[PDB]
């Protein structure tokens, strides 16, 4: 290459963080959000009530964990769905949260715990 | 019956149809009656209209 090397990118995270869920005829723990314009979504991110990602200073407004990879340019999620989906209550998830800069993980975890969401420690 | 509405594949939502209806009714009936009689007073000394005797 020009610099002597070339990288084509890594693989996006796969949806496997779910360990337990209230299996119900209608999704009991899954909610759907209208995607925000020009916003990239990846598995493990934390969303507010209106679909915007939680940022520093409002960790108390964490609402659900995203479990869908969304592409802003296509305005389409992988598997070709039109909406973002996240777990908003009553589930056990792997501890692989993705947080914005300066976001306190402990506050987010405490806020989500009030909704019956528990995180299982993950090894190296 | 109505039309189904599309749902998100990963959301796992769904809809359901409503039950049916049943009811009962009843009817009366109509009754008719007629009465007639014959007496000898209508036969004696009565000439047949089409004849003379």
């Amino acid at each position: 290459a020009y610099q002597g090397f070339t990288k084509l990118g890594n693989r996006e995270p796969l949806n496997d963080i779910i360990l337990w869920e209230q299996i119900t005829p209608t999704g009991h723990s899954r909610k759907e959000y209208t995607p925000q314009a020009s916003t990239e979504y990846r598995v493990g991110e934390v969303l507010k009530a209106d679909g915007t990602k939680v940022q520093a200073g409002e960790e108390a407004q964490a609402d659900s964990v995203c479990i869908v990879n969304f592409y802003a340019d296509l305005q389409l999620s992988y598997h070709g769905q039109l909406k973002v989906v996240g777990i908003h209550r009553d589930a056990e998830l792997k501890d692989l949260l993705t947080l914005e800069a300066s976001v306190d993980a402990a506050a987010v975890k405490t806020a989500l715990a009030a909704k019956g969401i528990d995180f299982v420690p993950t090894g190296l | 019956v109505s039309l189904l509405d599309a749902v998100d594949r990963d959301s796992r939502k769904a809809e359901t149809s409503a039950p049916e209806r049943v009811r009962q009714i009843s009817f009366p009936m109509m009754y008719f009656k007629e009465v007639e009689s014959i007496t000898p007073d209508e036969i004696q000394g009565v000439r047949q209209p089409g004849t003379a005797n």
